[PDB]
């Protein structure tokens, strides 16, 4: 709940886990990008901004 | 807007029906009024035997009209003689024909008119005798026409039907009154054919209801009836 | 519904004949049965000798 | 989570009855009834005004909507 | 050829809901008649008029039939 | 005690209570629908098709 | 003062009709069945068998009659004190992990 | 020797879940109507399958093809009209299951309320989506409206629109994918309620007490079934009396003409049982926030779980909280007749307030009348 994840070793795991979910998320971001083809940011990156 | 009021038709009956003599005269009078302006043609000559009409007379009918269909061997649409297989003749070949006939306004289709607008028969009744003079103050375009049921108080249609519009095939008075309430009851027909087999579908399932409900339940009580009548005592040591 | 006919309707725009509802020459209506102004589609006026419509 | 291992329980004695020895239908008028009023006294003032209002705010609603639609004598 | 509709009407103008929203509508016909330019147009009263006679109507008129 | 006999002869073995459903399903249907059309077109004598085709 | 509202409250509650003492009504969480099992074998019991008959009362949609209802002040809250020492054991169990 | 009742596996799962599986004795009428559903499924799918045995999707011949199952079909009628009451009567089931869950707290097994959300978002798009098939004006219209409030969503919505539409705007296309989907989603509802009835029965249901009864179960099948029966029958008896009596009684009319597309209806409304939700979204003055509010008035059962703070699990002993219960009710009573209603004046207000009491009951009201609940108990 609320004060039950409010400790120090939580915020230890937080810390601890912080840079695995982070760069999850650019996993997820590049994946996304990636399917849909944004070509929002497609454009700017060399090499692939060829196939529009 | 002003609606309709609640006419006590034959059919309004909760387990009620439709005079079919009115049906048979309804019909008639789409015939030989608005079967030349108006269109019914989700309905066919065959479901007017056996509720209206004899199949004799159903032929008849049917003949009496000319029906253009098919490709000969020369490839011409030719016209035949209408059959029962033959659904009601369409008086325009196409909506735009009829629109640019009339005043640009399309005659709606008569086939669902009376399931499709708020009132039932009760409106399109109301419609028929309720051709009023404009009030003070209302302006009206030469060829238009004022009727307070209609949504926007001005119908595009002339009065169609009136005293002695027709001659019925038994000899009732053609009385304008007359023939707007058969006229309408056939229009009800039209839009629900099974009106009648669904009261008949309705009574046996009533009746049946008055037997399943009190058994069943009966059931179920004999069922719990251990449950009910269980009793409990406490023995601690 | 319908199709307004040009030309008409006493302000001089439109006019729709079924129930007789006169429309302002500009595209919107000045008064009559019609509730609102006629509907303007996504046009677009690219080089004005051929416009597309959207 | 089957019959046989539910839960734990000592010192209660039950009875019941056949089915078939026994009314299914044992003064189903005589103590129903009376039952009906009891049941209905104790929910109806916590049922019966949240609809009441609901009917207030429902007539309101349409007589206004009817007045609006008259002419306001201009 | 009279029509039944035409009797019932009539007497059905004769009950007091009809009597009040005749002079209802005669009054709004001699104010619209003398107003040379107004939006006011005696639609609503006569719907009134109407509402009550053609419930009245409908009330008598299929026994007519 | 009528119930008592039906029961001892038609109840007890379930095969003759099918058989009694089953053939008083005939019955039933035969008897019910009859019942139920008399008591229809009688709430509506002279509106059907059934009435009025001797005119015709 | 409050205490005639509370009074008013139970009256209106429902479960002293039904036989029941107040900590038979509460639900059971996972320091409620872990309080439940701590029960002495007599409170546990006479729990049970209050809340059967309370079941079967429910079923047959018959309140149990008037004079033997639970009165406020004979109402015992025998949950409460297995119920606190396990919610402490609990409290404490969480600021350690923290 | 052993039981092929309880020890063939297709036996033995049928017995597990409703033959000896135990249940409370003082289960009332309210958990009758979740069989009722299962009956309600059973009993649409069974009839679209023969609907759909008549049904040729095109913008040329839908209506055609809709009218030809009502005339022409021996007792084609029939199961048109008992697919829709039939429909309408799977929502009344929904709503009645919806108001047992929240008032017996019955939120608490976490898992079938969650499944339980998941089969009431796919009911309501498989009903939206069926009601298009007719092709009338209503539904015609409807749907464009429906589908045009996906273009409120930022960025993407728009082109979302196209997807759906399968184009510029709701026509053919849109009619035949919604006739597919409309076809493949009751099975999908058919393996979630098997997932649903999984999940409650690792537990077993709440008897309208909320204590447990673990020490009072009753076998299933002798009692609980002809309860079940009687309870189905009822509900036939209602969906025959809507069929054969009043056929069109909550359908609009408008349906029953063809769609044109050059002609907007004087109304344009979704059925009775979309009225509320509809009605939140016209409350809304934003675009996008109608259609958050819209997601979110059906999104916070979710939430139930989570903002239950009383003691006790059910309602039967929280008087304060069942007069909150009845005041919600009537709220959505109050949706679903300014659904009903045009926007304008006294509607848009009474709309409106109707629309935050909803939101406030849910989220504020129920808590703090729990927290005073508990507080009134020594507790
Ligand atoms: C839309 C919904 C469609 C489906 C609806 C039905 C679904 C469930 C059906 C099965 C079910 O729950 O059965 C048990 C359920 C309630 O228990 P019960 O079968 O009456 O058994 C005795 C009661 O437990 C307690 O009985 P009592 O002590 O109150 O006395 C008998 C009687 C009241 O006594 C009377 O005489 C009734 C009033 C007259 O009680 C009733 O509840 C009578 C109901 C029928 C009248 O049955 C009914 O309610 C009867 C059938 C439904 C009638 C309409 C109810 C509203
Ligand atoms: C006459 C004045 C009373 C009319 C009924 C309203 C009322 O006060 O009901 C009290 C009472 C319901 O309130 P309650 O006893 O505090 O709670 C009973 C449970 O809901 C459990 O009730 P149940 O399932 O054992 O049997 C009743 C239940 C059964 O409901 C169903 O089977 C589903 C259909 C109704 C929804 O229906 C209702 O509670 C609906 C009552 C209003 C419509 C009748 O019902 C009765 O005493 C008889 C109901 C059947 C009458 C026929
Ligand atoms: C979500 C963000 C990524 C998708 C997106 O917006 O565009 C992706 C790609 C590339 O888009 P784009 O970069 O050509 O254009 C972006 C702007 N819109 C979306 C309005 C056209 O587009 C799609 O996948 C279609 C849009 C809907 C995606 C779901
Ligand atoms: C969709 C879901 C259902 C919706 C509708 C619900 C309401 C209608 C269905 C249920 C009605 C109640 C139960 C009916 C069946 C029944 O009584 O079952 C228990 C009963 C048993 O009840 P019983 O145990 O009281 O009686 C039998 C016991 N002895 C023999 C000692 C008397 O089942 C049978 O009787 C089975 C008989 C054999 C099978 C059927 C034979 C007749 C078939 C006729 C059709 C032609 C072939
Ligand atoms: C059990 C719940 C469903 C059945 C409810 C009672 C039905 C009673 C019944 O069958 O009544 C007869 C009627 C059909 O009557 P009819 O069109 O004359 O056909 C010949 C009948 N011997 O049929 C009906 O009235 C209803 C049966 C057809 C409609 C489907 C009902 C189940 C869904
Ligand atoms: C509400 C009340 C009615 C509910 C529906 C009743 C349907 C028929 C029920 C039946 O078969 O009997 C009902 C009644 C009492 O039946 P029961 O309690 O079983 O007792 C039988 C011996 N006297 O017995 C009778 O009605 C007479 C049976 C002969
Ligand atoms: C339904 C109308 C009848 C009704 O509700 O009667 C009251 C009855 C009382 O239930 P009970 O638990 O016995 O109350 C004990 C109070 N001391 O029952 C209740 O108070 C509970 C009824 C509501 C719970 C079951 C849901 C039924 C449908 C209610 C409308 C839902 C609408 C959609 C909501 C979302
Ligand atoms: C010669 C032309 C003509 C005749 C005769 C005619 N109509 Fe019409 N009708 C029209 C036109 C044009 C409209 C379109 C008006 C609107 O807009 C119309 C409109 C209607 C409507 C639509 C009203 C509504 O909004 O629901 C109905 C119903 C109708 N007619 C029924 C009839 C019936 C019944 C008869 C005769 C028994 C009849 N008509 C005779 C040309 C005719
Ligand atoms: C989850 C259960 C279902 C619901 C809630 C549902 C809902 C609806 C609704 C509301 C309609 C429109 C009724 C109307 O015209 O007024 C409809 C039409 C239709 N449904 Fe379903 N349906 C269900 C299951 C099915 C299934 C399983 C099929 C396919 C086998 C199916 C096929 C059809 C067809 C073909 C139509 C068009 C015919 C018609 O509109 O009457 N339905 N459905
Ligand atoms: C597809 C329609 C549904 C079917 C077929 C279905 C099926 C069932 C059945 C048969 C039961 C047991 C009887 C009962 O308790 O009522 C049940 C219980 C339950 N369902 Fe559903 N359900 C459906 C929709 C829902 C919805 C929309 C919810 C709410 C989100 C829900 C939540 C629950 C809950 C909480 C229970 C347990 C009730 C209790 O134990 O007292 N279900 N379901």
């Amino acid at each position: 709940m609320l004060s039950r994840f409010l400790g120090p070793r939580y915020r230890e795991l937080a810390r601890n886990w912080i840079p695995t979910a982070s760069m999850w998320g650019a996993v997820g971001a590049v994946g996304l990008v990636w399917a849909t083809d944004w070509r929002l940011i497609l454009d700017w990156v060399p090499y692939i901004n060829g196939k529009f | 807007e002003l609606h309709a009021p609640s006419y006590p038709w034959s059919h309004r009956g909760l387990l009620s029906s439709l005079d079919h003599t009115s049906i048979r005269r309804g019909f008639q009078v789409y015939k030989q009024v608005c079967s030349s302006c108006h269109s019914m043609d989700y309905v066919a000559y065959r479901h007017l035997v056996g509720v209206c009409y004899t199949e004799e007379e159903a032929k008849a009918l049917a003949e009496e009209v000319e029906v253009q269909d098919g490709p000969n061997e020369d490839g011409e649409m030719f016209m035949r003689p209408g059959k029962l297989s033959d659904y009601f003749p369409k008086p325009y070949p196409n909506p735009e024909a009829a629109r640019a006939a009339n005043n640009g306004a399309l005659p709606p289709d008569l086939s669902y008119i009376v399931r499709a607008r708020h009132g039932g028969e009760d409106y399109v009744f109301s419609l028929l005798t309720g051709y009023c003079e404009p009030p003070t103050g209302v302006s009206l375009r030469e060829g238009l026409y004022f009727n307070p049921y209609f949504p926007g108080q001005a119908i595009a249609m002339a009065p169609p039907i009136y005293n002695e519009v027709l001659e019925f095939d038994d000899g009732t008075p053609a009385t304008m009154s007359q023939v707007a309430k058969d006229v309408c009851t056939f229009l009800r027909w039209a839009s629900e054919p099974e009106h009648d087999h669904r009261k008949r579908m309705g009574l046996k399932m009533l009746m049946m209801m008055g037997l399943l409900l009190p058994l069943v339940y009966a059931m179920k009580r004999h069922k719990w009836s251990v449950l009910k009548s269980r009793k409990l005592a406490y023995r601690p040591p | 519904g319908c199709v307004p006919i040009a030309n008409a309707g006493d302000f001089g725009g439109y006019y729709c004949p079924c129930h007789g509802s006169h429309y302002d020459a500009s595209g919107r209506i000045r008064k009559g049965p019609a509730p609102l102004n006629l509907e303007v589609p996504t046009y677009e006026f690219t080089s004005d000798d051929l416009v597309i419509v959207g | 989570r089957e019959f046989g291992h539910l839960t734990r329980m000592r010192h209660v004695i039950t009875y019941s009855l056949s089915p078939f020895e026994q009314r299914a239908f044992p003064h189903y008028f005589t103590k129903g009834i009376p039952n009906v009023l009891r049941r209905t006294r104790a929910c109806i003032l916590r049922v019966a005004p949240p609809f009441v209002v609901f009917y207030l705010v429902y007539t309101w609603g349409t007589q206004e909507f009817e007045k609006s639609k008259r002419k306001n004598p201009a | 050829l009279v029509d039944p509709l035409t009797t019932v009407r009539e007497q059905c103008e004769q009950i007091e809901k009809c009597i009040k929203a005749r002079e209802r509508l005669e009054l709004c016909d001699q104010r619209v008649s003398s107003r040379s330019q107004t939006e006011e147009d005696c639609t609503e009263e006569l719907f009134d008029f109407l509402h009550a006679r053609d419930h009245c109507v409908a009330h008598k008129l299929f026994n007519s039939l | 005690t009528l119930t008592a006999r039906l029961y001892s002869l038609l109840f007890r073995r379930t095969s003759t209570f099918a058989l009694t459903i089953a053939v008083g399903a005939l019955f039933f249907e035969r008897a019910f629908d009859q019942g139920a059309d008399a008591i229809y077109e009688h709430i509506n004598q002279g509106k059907l098709w059934k009435h009025i085709k001797h005119k015709y | 003062w409050l205490e005639g509202i509370r009074k008013w409250y139970y009256n209106a509650a429902g479960f002293n009709k039904l036989g029941l003492m107040r900590d038979d009504t509460i639900y059971e969480d996972d320091d409620v069945k872990e309080a439940i099992r701590r029960l002495p074998e007599n409170l546990y019991n006479d729990r049970v068998f209050r809340i059967k008959r309370a079941l079967d009362l429910t079923m047959r949609q018959q309140i149990l009659p008037k004079e033997q209802w639970t009165k406020y002040e004979e109402d015992k809250f025998y949950l409460e004190p297995y119920l606190k020492e396990v919610i402490r054991e609990r409290k404490e169990r969480e600021e350690w992990a923290k | 020797m052993t039981n092929i009742r309880k020890s063939h596996p297709l036996m033995k799962i049928i017995n597990n879940a409703f033959i000896d599986l135990p249940a409370p004795s003082n289960i009332s009428s309210w958990w009758n109507f979740g069989s009722l559903l299962g009956i309600c499924l059973i009993l649409q799918i069974l009839t679209g399958l023969f609907l759909a045995m008549h049904y040729t999707s095109d913008t040329t011949t839908a209506f055609s093809s809709v009218t030809h199952i009502c005339r022409d079909v021996n007792y084609g009628w029939v199961i048109r009209y008992l697919h829709a009451n039939g429909a309408s009567m799977f929502f009344i089931c929904l709503f009645i299951h919806v108001g047992r869950g929240l008032y017996y707290g019955s939120y608490m097994f976490l898992e079938t309320w969650n499944i339980g959300v998941v089969l009431l978002f796919t009911v309501m798009a498989t009903a939206f989506m069926g009601y298009v098939l007719p092709w009338g004006q209503m539904s015609f219209w409807g749907a464009t409206v429906i589908t045009n409030l996906l273009s409120a969503i930022p960025y993407i919505g728009t082109d979302l629109v196209e997807w759906i539409w399968g184009g510029f705007s709701v026509d053919k296309a849109t009619l035949t994918r919604f006739f597919a989907f409309h076809f493949i989603l009751p099975f999908i509802i058919t393996a979630l309620a098997a997932v649903h009835l999984l999940f409650l029965h690792e537990t077993g249901s709440n008897n309208p007490t909320g204590i447990s009864s673990d020490m009072d179960k009753i076998p299933f099948h002798p009692y609980y079934t002809i309860k079940d029966i009687l309870g189905a029958l009822f509900m036939m008896l209602i969906l025959l009396i809507l069929v054969l009596f009043s056929p069109d009684l909550l359908g609009d009319p408008d349906n029953y003409t063809p769609a044109n597309p050059l002609n907007t209806p004087p109304h344009i409304k979704p059925e009775w049982y979309f009225l509320f939700a509809y009605a939140i979204l016209r409350s809304i003055p934003n675009k996008l926030g109608g259609v958050l509010a819209l997601v979110a008035s059906i999104l916070i059962l979710i939430l139930m779980p989570m903002l239950h703070t009383s003691k006790q699990r059910s309602m039967m002993f929280r008087p304060l909280s069942q007069c909150l219960f009845w005041m919600l009710v009537a709220d959505l009573i109050t949706l679903t007749w300014i659904g009903g209603q045009p926007v304008e004046h006294p509607f848009i207000i009474i709309g409106q307030l109707a629309s935050i009491l909803y939101f406030l009951i849910i989220l504020v009201l129920m808590p703090i009348t729990s927290i005073i609940e508990n507080n009134l108990l020594k507790w």
